RNA sequence: CCUUCUCAAACAUGUUUGGUAGUGAGUGAUACUCGAGUUAACUUGAAAUUGCCUUAAA
């Protein structure tokens, strides 16, 4: 409504100024409410992980936003060099639909879908608020397991990435993961 | 080229036909040069930018010191870049061309003539107080849509282009040369589109006879290896013309990437 | 932006600013003195008296006046909510 | 209809129009390569990144590899023929849309006619790869159906069997193919359609108008139309332009 | 009494007789617009007239119009009176040079060119100008 | 209710070549080249009565 009224009286400046002294909210105490266990977590991350991967992949439109895919091919490209690293890979499959991973996490099994490199095409029929709900809730819960997993394991975290490697191919070799 | 006695004695007998006994007092002595050429000088295009005659003499200099007892003085202005304008100060001129005793009164820019400038009384009113413009070669070609027409229907007011920048960066001792070398040996003169071109050499009071001899004649030395003139007169102002020159051998001269591109863009 | 100006002031130790002339009393003083080029008066004023007597003073002191809609306006002219008077006194080249 | 909006547009069409004629002289008198009487005889490539830093190079006359995007014009300004049929024959008909473009001395004067309505750029290998495996469509004909229809490029056999005979297998040659400019590079790209990009800022909260003012702020600091008859082509950061675009 | 016809004064750049035309079919059929321009040059004298088939649309264009600032330009619309129309307003181009033949052969002009010299010499003998040849 | 060609190469900070086509109206003398092109300078509120592409979207 502030910065409606700004805008309105044509003070740019000041609308700026409403804008730069703002702050958005975070998830982090829910997500601490909701898993109190690192298990719990480890257990949960799989519909997160399935969420993240299938964002990572649509293009952008109206409703779907350059930085949230951004934000989540991000988070995936770390969560594959993670894994790739500390080599925990157990069992692959190929289908049509896509490529299914199971992995070993902190003796858990973690089975989670990769989407092929296509354009799929938006329906048009779905929920997007929600589904993007779910997308920043997952992106959080992933942040606080993948933060963990990388101080557990003795790595950076975030870690970071080759620029010109990343405009070679943008995959998981773009971050190289640091000891201490 | 030109006999001296011949251009002596129609110099000294020009300067005599003033002194028999508002502007009437004051417009008639100035001498002018008329340039007859058996082609146009430009040809089909037309040419705004002043040529500049270099001669022995200095003309700029006399002005300024003549111009004190008159209602309009001498006045300097020059144009510059807009990103240029910050690196020049007047201290910077004045301590780089006090020795000379050349003072540039006013320097403006684009920005300048487009807000300050832009209604066109006003712009008339601040283009007509000056008499030598200089302006930086960069600059020079936005000029017309800029001053206006009214400011290229003077040969005193049309800009005179000037080498500014030395190593493609600007060089305050490259324009103080340039200003220097303009205030004391070169002239400019008007290119029109027609046959006749004009040459205003400046005041009888302002020079001695002898001088505006020797200018004249190294402008017509000039002139002759520059184009295929035909005719050279000298005259005053509200006085008859006496011709200087002739010759004859002259006038025996009187009688697709674009579609390659859009094929290569297209498909077929 | 004016303690950017006073900042500045403080480091150095200004050029002569223009801007919208407003207040009720200050206004009216410009006019009685003769200083105000263009005086624009708010038609939506309660109480009327306030503005009331500004279009005779105007005509009698030979100052160009305009009566314009909106209060509001001319507030969002001088950063306020709301403005009876506006006036323009020095301007630019 | 206002008078200010039809003398404005007036205007603004009259300038443009004395800028393509300027530019399309320069260039017949450069193809014919005989005059005595030019400004300039060379192409110049005005490279704009970022406190922004601009460079200045001789174009080196090898062919390059550019991504063009379609972007709104100046304001109050009808495009002439000449842009017009460049820009229709280029597939750039409507804004946010991009294509790719094979830059030698032929198409350098197209650039330079039709600069102020496009934005060009450099792409990298890993920005093609994301505009082909993100935004990928052609228009496909099946057997049973007798209009065809633009599908995105999703099946491999169609690639097969559409450009087989110049020996492109699947969309990684198509990608392999267009970054290194080879044969059937022409081939390729028109078997892709133009690429339907989306626009950073959309909405007209007041949010996304201020967003709006930040954008229009940074295009008139980045983009700048110099209208001189031989301004260098611009060339700008294409990679975060598509990351934002994309 | 009043006609028709609309005067049109203190006209912008960019309004020609296409403008003028497009805005005021707005207020009602023209009959005819026409600008005056030079002679040599195609620029326009920024006034013009135009003719409402409607001498009422004529009368509400002008009380629109009179007093319209545009473009620091305040326009000045006019009615004109019974009778008086509008005529001899051709829309001039920028008119291009050209050069012509000489049918004079080399000889003859420079002949003529001998004889004008030859008077001007007479014409400095005339005025009291000693100077040789 | 837009905003105006803000420069290039050649040689050794210097020399040379190319690059600049305009608000309208009026006053005016004076010469030059074949109804055409040029030629001292004076006024003016940006003045004026007729030379036959759509997310800058509602």
């Amino acid at each position: 409504r502030k910065l409606t009224r700004a805008l309105g009286r044509g003070e740019v400046s000041s609308a700026k100024r409403l804008e730069e002294n703002r702050d958005s909210y975070t998830l982090d105490h829910i997500i601490k409410e909701r898993y109190p266990s690192f298990p719990d977590a480890i257990r949960d991350i799989d519909d997160a992980l399935n969420m993240l991967f299938l964002f990572s992949n649509l293009p952008s439109t109206n409703q779907v936003s350059s930085k949230i895919i951004n934000d989540a091919q991000k988070i995936c490209n770390q969560w594959l060099a993670y894994v790739a690293k500390e080599r925990l890979v157990r069992k692959v499959f190929v289908s049509i639909k896509g490529v299914y991973y199971q992995a070993n996490i902190k003796g858990e099994e973690v089975r989670w879908l990769v989407p092929f490199k296509f354009p799929e095409n938006i329906p048009s029929d779905v929920d997007f608020r929600i589904m993007l709900t779910f997308l920043e809730f997952y992106s959080t819960l992933l942040h606080f397991v993948l933060y963990k997993l990388y101080t557990d394991s003795g790595l950076i975290y975030p870690p970071k990435l080759d620029l010109k490697k990343d405009k070679i191919i943008s995959g998981l070799s773009s971050y190289i993961l640091e000891s201490r | 080229a030109i006999p001296r006695e011949r251009v002596i004695k129609a110099v000294n007998e020009l300067i005599k036909f003033t002194s028999k006994p508002d502007d009437e007092e004051e417009l008639k002595k100035d001498l002018q040069l008329i340039v007859v050429n058996n082609k146009s000088f430009t040809g089909t295009s037309k040419s705004f930018k002043l040529k500049l005659l270099n001669v022995k003499h200095s003309f700029y200099k006399p002005w300024k010191e003549a111009s004190a007892t008159a209602v309009k003085d001498f006045k300097v202005l020059l144009i510059l870049k807009d990103s240029d304008i910050k690196k020049v100060s007047e201290d910077d001129l004045f301590d780089q061309l006090d020795s000379e005793g050349i003072k540039v009164d006013e320097i403006i820019c684009g920005k300048d003539l487009k807000t300050v400038y832009k209604a066109y009384e006003a712009r008339n009113a601040f283009i007509s107080q000056f008499s030598l413009i200089l302006a930086d070669d960069s600059i020079v070609t936005s000029l017309p849509k800029l001053m206006g027409g009214k400011a290229y229907n003077k040969v005193e007011t049309t800009p005179i282009s000037i080498r500014t920048h030395a190593n493609k960066e600007f060089s305050l001792t490259t324009l103080t040369n340039n200003i220097k070398k303009v205030y004391m040996n070169q002239l400019p003169v008007k290119l029109p589109r027609g046959t006749t071109l004009n040459v205003h050499l400046g005041n009888l009071e302002w020079l001695r006879p002898e001088e505006f001899v020797d200018n004249v004649e190294l402008i017509s030395e000039q002139l002759i290896k520059a184009y295929q003139i035909r005719s050279i007169f000298i005259k005053t102002n509200r006085s008859p013309v006496l011709p200087l020159y002739y010759n004859q051998d002259v006038l025996d001269e009187l009688e697709s990437t674009f579609n390659k591109g859009l094929m290569e863009i297209a498909n077929p | 932006e004016k303690k950017e100006r006073l900042t500045k002031e403080a480091a150095a130790v200004s050029p002569k600013p223009y801007a919208v002339k407003y207040g009720l009393n200050h206004v009216v003083a410009l006019i009685e003195n003769k200083k105000a080029k263009l005086v624009l008066i708010a038609n939506d004023v309660d109480p009327i008296e306030l503005v009331v007597f500004l279009p005779a003073l105007c005509k009698k002191m030979g100052v160009p006046y305009a009566i314009v809609k909106g209060k509001a306006r001319l507030g969002t002219l001088v950063n306020q909510k709301t403005s009876a008077v506006a006036a323009l006194t020095e301007v630019r080249a | 209809v206002r008078a200010e909006s039809i003398v404005a547009k007036t205007l603004a069409t009259s300038r443009e129009k004395e800028r393509i004629k300027r530019v399309s002289i320069l260039e017949d008198k450069k193809a014919k390569n005989e005059t005595q009487h030019i400004a300039s005889g060379k192409d110049f490539i005005l490279k704009i990144t970022e406190g922004l830093i601009r460079e200045k190079t001789t174009y080196d006359g090898k062919p390059a590899l550019l991504f063009i995007v379609r972007v709104r014009g100046p304001l109050a300004v009808n495009i002439p023929n000449k842009a017009f049929k460049i820009l229709s024959l280029l597939r750039l008909v409507e804004t946010n849309t991009g294509v790719f473009v094979k830059l030698t001395k032929n198409v350098y004067p197209l650039l330079k006619v039709i600069a102020p309505y496009v934005v060009i750029g450099k792409p990298s290998l890993s920005s093609i790869r994301s505009l082909i495996q993100k935004r990928g469509r052609i228009i496909y004909k099946g057997e049973n159906e007798a209009e065809p229809h633009e599908i995105v490029l999703n099946d491999n056999n169609i690639v097969e069997e559409q450009l087989g005979d110049h020996g492109i297998i699947c969309v990684e040659d198509i990608i392999h193919e267009i970054a290194t400019m080879g044969e059937s590079f022409s081939v390729c790209n028109f078997f892709l359609q133009p690429f339907k990009l989306n626009r950073e800022v959309s909405g007209f909260g007041s949010l996304n108008r201020l967003r709006k003012i930040k954008q229009r702020e940074a295009e008139s600091r980045t983009r700048q139309f110099s209208n001189a008859a031989t301004a260098p082509v611009i060339e700008v950061d294409i990679d975060s332009l598509l990351a934002k675009l994309n | 009494e009043y006609s028709g016809i609309i005067y049109v004064s203190r006209l912008p750049h960019g309004f020609h007789e296409k403008e003028l035309s497009k805005y005021f079919a707005q207020f009602g059929d023209l009959k005819e617009v026409r600008l005056a321009r030079n002679k040599k040059t195609g620029n326009s004298r920024h006034y013009g007239f135009l003719e409402f088939v409607n001498k009422e649309d004529a009368m509400i264009a002008q009380e629109s119009m009179n007093n319209y600032l545009l473009m620091g330009h305040l326009l000045q619309v006019r009615v004109l009176p019974k009778g008086a129309k509008i005529e001899k307003l051709y829309k001039y181009k920028k008119r291009v040079l050209v050069e012509k033949g000489i049918t004079k052969p080399v000889k003859q002009l420079k002949d003529n060119m001998k004889q004008k010299h030859e008077e001007r010499i007479k014409k400095l003998a005339k005025s009291g100008i000693e100077f040789k040849w």
